[PDB]
């Protein structure tokens, strides 16, 4: 998946 | 630290009969239906999303959400996309989906709907005002960057 993730 | 969005995160899971009507087998795997309550599912979800994920590890996260919580990979991917990758809004997504019996939840800060994305690209002052009232400026700017980079 190209959607970058974060908190 | 404080935010009036906390009302979307603090929905009492014990008020949500399990499994919820909206939680169908096209969205969830058999493991999900083996949780004993909404609270048990939410607490496992918290444990998964509290793990160490680098920005490039959406695939590992999606695999862990499948293996540990029974969320189908295509559904986790769709959720991650509408959250602009903000893992902290995952619990909010499920609590509101389950309480409202609607997927996606249509009026929740941090959860971008199709209508919201159309308002973003509309160039209309009124639609942008309503949109920033829902999500805030910071989220709106992130969403625009996603569109600019051809991530959506």
């Amino acid at each position: 998946i190209r959607i970058p993730i974060f908190n | 630290d404080f935010s009036n969005e906390d009302i979307y995160d603090n929905i009492d899971p014990d008020t949500i009969s399990f499994p919820p009507k909206i939680a169908t087998t096209d969205l969830f795997l058999p493991l999900f239906f083996h949780f004993g309550s909404t609270r048990q599912f939410m607490d496992k979800l918290h444990e998964v999303i509290s793990g160490d994920y680098e920005p490039s590890q959406a695939e590992k996260l999606v695999q862990d959400l499948c293996d540990e919580t029974g969320i189908r990979k295509n559904f986790s991917t769709s959720i991650l996309t509408c959250l602009s990758g903000d893992l902290m809004v995952f619990p909010r997504y499920f609590l509101n989906m389950f309480k409202d019996n609607v997927n996606p939840p249509p009026n929740v800060p941090g959860i971008w709907t199709h209508d919201d994305d159309e308002s973003l690209k509309s160039n209309d002052q009124e639609q942008i005002r309503k949109l920033v009232k829902k999500h805030g400026t910071g989220r709106m700017e992130m969403r625009k960057r996603f569109f600019e980079k051809d991530l959506l």
